[PDB]
């Protein structure tokens, strides 16, 4: 989304599908990957 | 009649080495009885627990009584009872058949 | 009350009770008998309606 | 037990398929390629679990299975492997065979 360099503009916009991935796991916990 | 079907009895009542059985499950909730669930009980040799499964054969469960079935056992030697080396036959079964 | 009596009917089912069926019958059977009773419920507040 | 809404061992501790599905179940004898005469032990399933699994779930795991309510761990009266083998033999009734 591009958006002015601070403030949002609490606009409206949506999201479309990318991928399903069947990874068939039970998911309860997630981080965040530092580069 | 008065039975409830309480298992929790049974599994305390002395520690298993494993559970040898052909139908492990809760065994339901210990309030209430269903079925008839009868109890065939007799003593045999390590291998012969091993022997009497279903569909198998050896030289037990053809001869006596075959084996569809629950085969939860409290799997623990009576030691106390089988101490002597002559013992008893308390237990015995027709093993000749 | 006569809406609220045909609540006790069967319509067919095993019983009129929906705990009864999800608790005696496996899902998809137990979805049967729940459209068998969605449909009867239906029909009386259709009736009822009209 | 490889069908929606059914109860078993394998549908609730091995693999739960969907209420709604959409699919083919598709099964055959498979005695040849497998079944050797001194039992073939390389498959197994799961027999005891915490809780029953949801749809498509395939959680493998060697966790100790505590049957009591006393802590143990490893082995021991509390204790049990979760996974049953089962050897599979020429011997055995169509029931008991193995199927692909
Ligand atoms: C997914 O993982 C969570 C947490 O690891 C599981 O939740 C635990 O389930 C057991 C068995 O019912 C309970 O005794 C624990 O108390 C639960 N944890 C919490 C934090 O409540 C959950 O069961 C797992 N999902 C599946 C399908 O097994």
């Amino acid at each position: 989304t591009p958006i002015i360099g601070r403030d949002f503009p609490q606009g409206f916009s949506a999201l479309e599908p990318l991928v399903d991935l069947p990874i068939g796991i039970n998911i309860t916990r997630f981080q965040t990957l530092l580069a | 009649s008065n039975c409830v079907a309480d298992y929790s009895v049974l599994y305390n009542f002395a520690p298993f080495f494993a559970f040898k059985c052909y139908g492990v499950s809760p065994t339901k909730l210990n309030d209430l009885c269903f079925t008839n669930v009868y109890a065939d009980s007799f003593v045999i040799k390590g291998n012969e627990v091993s022997q009497i499964a279903p569909g198998q054969t050896g030289n037990i469960a053809d001869y006596n009584y075959k084996l569809d079935f629950t085969g939860c056992v409290i799997a623990w030697n009576s030691n106390k009872l089988d101490s002597k080396h002559s013992g008893n036959y308390d237990y015995w079964y027709r093993s000749l058949r | 009350n006569t809406l609220v009596k045909q609540l006790s009917s069967k319509f067919g089912a095993i019983s009129s009770v929906l705990n009864d069926i999800l608790s005696r019958l496996d899902p998809p059977e137990a979805e049967v008998q729940i459209d068998r009773l969605i449909t009867g419920r239906l029909q009386s507040l259709q009736t009822y309606v009209t | 037990q490889i069908a929606p809404g059914q109860t078993g061992n394998i549908a609730d501790y091995n693999y739960k398929l969907p209420d709604d599905f959409t699919g083919c179940v598709i099964a055959w004898n498979s005695n040849k390629l497998d079944s050797k005469h001194s039992g073939n032990y390389d498959y197994w399933y799961r027999s005891l679990r915490k809780s029953k699994l949801k749809p498509f779930e395939r959680d493998i795991s060697t966790e100790i299975y505590q049957a009591g309510n006393k802590p143990c761990k490893g082995k021991g009266p509390n204790c049990y492997f979760p996974l049953q083998s089962y050897g599979f033999r020429p011997t055995y009734g169509v029931g008991h065979q193995p199927y692909r």
